[PDB]
Formats: C-alpha cells, structure tokens, sequence
C-alpha cells in the first residue's frame, strides 16, 4: 500500500509553463470554418 | 467564412434532428433526481 | 429603430447549431427568458419533458 | 468485406454514424493481433496490413472531429509502427503521419 | 547563384518540342523562378540577363506543350514583373515579340506578351526614346498591330 | 477535407460513377474517366486529368474520384463565399456600408468579438466596397 | 453522498450543532461497522 501512495503522489503534476503558451495562441482561434464552433470550449485539461 | 454561414430554415429534416437531440443536453444534465441516495442506503441494508 | 438590427443576428449570423442553442434554452429553462417564442409551442416541452 | 465497405454511398454523408458504431476502432485491434510479435521475424500474414491501413487514412480525411478521434491512439500506434518495416503501399506510420 | 542555377534553366524548352518523357524539369519550376520572381533587385555592368530574358521567354513558347493551367501562371509571372526592374535596355527581347507577337492574333498566346507590352509603354510615356532601331521597331509593330 | 460537400451531389457523383461501373468493383481506366466526368457537365481539358493519376497506376477508385473531384469543386466555392457572405453587411447588396452602420452590427456575428478587435480592424485601414474588405481581412 | 449531505447567516446555537455532527457522527456509523472501510 505504501508503495502506490509514495509512487502515485510523485505522478502528480505542477504548474508548467510550456503548456501555457499552447494554450494562448489555440485559444486565439474562436471557431472552425463550419462545425458548431471550438467543442471544447474551456478545454482546461493542460496546465494542471 | 462566418459571413456565409447557412440559415436554419434550409436543412433536410432528417439533419435537423440529430442536432435537435444533441443541443437538447440542456434538460437532463443540469436536472436532477436526487431520490436515489437517501432512499437506497435507507430501504437497503438497513431495515434489510 | 436602427439597433433592432443590431438585435437580429442569430437569424443570420452565427452557426445553425448555435442558433438552435438560442432558441432551446429559454424552452426547457426556469424564469428568466431571453428572446423567446412564442407561448403557444413553449407548452408542450412543460407537458412532453 | 473491407473493399465493399468504401463503396456504400453511406460512408461518406454521415461520418457521425460511423463514430458512434465505432468500426475504427474494432478494425484496429484487427492490426495488432497479426503484428504481435517478438521481432522482424514475425511478419506473418503480410498484404492485409496494407490492404487495411489504406482504408484508415481515408477515413482521417473526411472531417476534423474524424480527425481528432482517431489522433488521441497516436501513442498507441507509434509503439507497434516503427519495427515491421519494408513493405509498400502503406504501414501504421504513414497513418500516424 | 544566377550563373549556376540557369545553367539548368538553359535545359529549358531542350526537350520541350518532341515528347519530353521525364517532365520533372517543370516541377523544379515550382520552387526556383518563384524564388526569382520575388527580387526587384537589378543593376547593371552585365548583360547575361539577355540570355536569361529571352529563356523565361523560351519557356513560354508552350501554349499548351506540358505546360499546365495552374503552373503556367508561375512563369507568366515570372517575367510580368521582371520588367519593372531593368535598366530600360530591353534591346533584343523587344525584337524577339517583334512582329511575332503581332503574328497570331487571334490565339490564346496573345494576352502572354500584350498586357506585358502594354507595361513598358505605361513606364515611358516620357522618355525610352533615345534609340533608333527601337523607335523605328515601334512603329513597325504599331502599323502592323 | 471532404466535408464542403452537401449529401446531394455526393449522390449525384455515386450514381454517376456507379452508372458506368467496369465489373462492380469501381476499377476504371484512364480513358473512360474522361468520359464519365464529362458526361454530367463539366467538360476541361486534357491537363487536369494527366495530373490527377499524378497526384494519386491504372487502378482508379470511387474515394480517389471523391477526393479529386471534392477538392476541385472546393477551390472554386471558397473562391466564391468571399462574395455571397458580404451580401448581408450592405443593405442593397452593391457593396456600399457606411463606416457608422458597422459599430453596432459587426460585433454580433457570434464569434463574440467586442469593440476593442473591431476598433483596431478598421483603424488599420467614408463607404468600402466590398473588394477593399477582401485585402482587408484576407491579408 | 449518503453520508456529507449535511456536511450572511446567525450565529449557530450550542445546542443546534451537536445534532449535525451527531447525525452525520450516525450516518457514517452504520457505513463502517457493516465491513466496508476496511476495503
């Protein structure tokens, strides 16, 4: 049992910020061409 | 592109629907039920 | 009225999926309403959902 | 069965049927059955792997939300792509490209 | 790098009459006179832009000779902007439309060299009159248009 | 992509190639597409048809007939929506606006533009034509 | 869900708040004697 919780915690991840950046330029798009506009909208699964 | 989007009032039916029933995540996913949560715990185990 | 114009935009604007967005939400919503149709087809969802 | 799948009139208007019955991803466990295998040694039943991959990337050129639903198995397919090398027509790495 | 590249360039219509099997030449022709087509840089003390002047030219002697719609505007633009940059000494590739520009009035290949010849009269309504033949070419391409 | 392109005509482009079909199994030569393309209107040259086994054997299938006929009909419907989707901006249509009209209605397209975007579009440019929008936007 | 759904306003009495941490004390109760947590 030990052993999950010392190596789950060290999977846990932290405030990059490469990631970042890809975030502000594909939020720089608003809409495709025609399909019911960004469908993920927030898509915030990234940064954290 | 935006500019030339098509109206609402040239789709073939049988399109029409499927986005009907798509966009219409908009009565059950914020709705809720509740019920099963006090009940089930209640007329379950207990009283079992 | 010149900004009436303004106020139509869904009617060409926008995509078709996203026009659907606006005239479904006040249907099936509570209270508040926000450019809604008219009260003789917003009864059946009361009765059907 | 494949062959006369691309034929159907219907594999090209509505490509949101074909996400929800999901026939891209049963066809690929169809792949990695036949390339499992410990090394270069085991290519048994080759001209299937091509025959069948041609169909996939066909499919990634049909829409965008097509596109997206296959990309996320990107790691998936490099692990098994870059070790059966030396045929022609196509191989799992031209579809990951 | 003009003195290395054209020398393929020289293999321009080399095969461009018979049949011409590899015709892998032409797609070079997407990727290097657009690379030339994009300097308005010109001078002077040469003139091994006269050889190079009339082999745009002999590239577009093909109407139709493997020459593609959509490919051909690479090299019809390659040469409708090369004007607005010499030192109005275009001697001979004047003389090489001559009258042959003129001759076949009536063919799709026209409009090649009219709307570029309507460019160097639009850019010397005031001078370039300081020849002779030339002058004398003008007038025998004006009677005879 | 192959997505610029209504149900219709894709059914359209099925049966016509259907019609002429060699053995059911939608293999056919150089010769005969010629053919059957121009048998339902389009009638070119010999160019486009030597490029096109180019970009893609003897051996021609329905998807690759799909995909070349798709993205030569594409060219021409995005060459032509720059026109027909100003149609709305003016009111008579000719390609007059004036410059006043546009602070109120070209923030509502619902791509959820505000005033400052608008603001800087047209600084960086009385009425404009609709050809001056073309360079303006299209850069 | 069964158990926190107890879990600009008064001051809370005394006697008020223990019937909170009392039921909720209870509603976990019978979730841990009946094996569960040990799993």
């Amino acid at each position: 049992f030990f052993q999950s919780i010392q190596a789950l915690m060290q999977t846990c991840s932290v405030l990059d910020l490469n990631a970042f950046e890809r975030q502000n330029k594909a939020e720089g798009l608003g809409m495709v061409n025609e399909d019911g506009t960004v469908i993920n909208r927030q898509n915030g699964e990234k940064v954290m | 592109a935006c500019f030339r989007m098509t109206p609402l009032y040239n789709l073939p039916t049988h399109r029409a629907c499927n986005m009907f029933l798509e966009s219409y995540k908009a009565a059950w996913i914020l709705t809720e039920d509740h019920s099963f949560e006090d009940r089930m715990i209640d007329d379950l185990s207990k009283a079992g | 009225s010149a900004a009436e114009t303004a106020r139509r935009t869904r009617e060409f604007r926008s995509p078709p999926q996203e026009q659907i967005n606006m005239l479904l939400h006040f249907k099936d919503e509570a209270d508040e309403e926000d450019c809604p149709l008219p009260e003789d087809i917003r009864q059946d969802l009361q009765d059907f959902h | 069965s494949i062959g006369n799948i691309m034929n159907n009139k219907v594999f090209y208007q509505h490509p949101n049927l074909m996400r929800a019955l999901g026939m891209h991803e049963t066809v690929m466990e169809v792949m990695v059955n036949v390339l499992g295998g410990g090394e270069t040694k085991e290519i048994r039943f080759p001209k299937m792997v091509t025959s069948c991959c041609r169909f996939l990337c066909y499919f990634c050129r049909i829409s965008r939300q097509n596109q997206r639903s296959m990309f996320d198995h990107l790691s998936y397919l490099l692990e098994n792509s870059g070790i059966g090398l030396g045929m022609q027509g196509s191989t799992p790495l031209d579809v990951a490209a | 790098h003009v003195l290395d590249v054209g020398f393929l360039p020289d293999m321009r219509a080399a095969a461009s009459l018979d049949t011409a099997t590899f015709s892998t030449t032409e797609m070079a022709l997407a990727l290097n006179r657009y690379l030339c087509l994009a300097v308005l840089p010109l001078i002077t003390k040469c003139a091994p832009l006269f050889a190079g002047t009339e082999h745009r030219a002999i590239m577009v002697d093909s109407m139709l000779h493997t020459v593609y719609r959509l490919s051909r505007g690479r090299s019809l633009t390659k040469a409708q902007r090369d004007v607005i940059e010499d030192c109005l000494m275009a001697l001979c590739r004047y003389i090489r439309p001559s009258m042959l520009q003129h001759l076949l009035r009536r063919l799709v290949f026209d409009v090649p060299i009219l709307n570029e010849f309507a460019k160097m009269p639009l850019k010397l309504l005031t001078n370039h009159y300081e020849r002779c033949w030339k002058y004398y070419c003008l007038p025998t391409g004006w009677a005879n248009f | 992509m192959a997505d610029q392109l209504t149900e219709e005509q894709i059914a359209e482009f099925k049966e016509a190639f259907s019609l002429f079909d060699k053995d059911g199994d939608g293999t056919i030569t150089t010769k005969a597409l010629g053919t059957v393309m121009r048998s339902l209107g389009q009638n070119p040259t010999e160019a486009e048809l030597q490029d096109m086994i180019n970009e893609v054997n003897g051996t021609i299938d329905f998807p690759a007939f799909l995909t070349m006929m798709a993205r030569k009909m594409k060219d021409t419907d995005s060459e032509e929506e720059i026109r027909e989707a100003f149609r709305v901006f003016d009111k008579d249509g000719n390609g007059y606006i004036s410059a006043a009209a546009l602070r109120h209605v070209m923030t509502n397209l619902g791509e959820k533009l505000t005033d400052e975007e608008v603001d800087e579009m047209i600084r960086e440019a009385g009425q404009v034509n609709y050809e001056a929008f073309v360079q303006m936007m299209t850069a | 869900k069964s158990c926190h759904l107890e879990e600009e306003e008064v001051e809370v009495s005394f006697e008020e708040k223990e019937m909170e941490k009392q039921r909720l004390l209870y509603q976990q109760s019978r979730l841990h004697t009946r094996g569960a947590a040990e799993m």
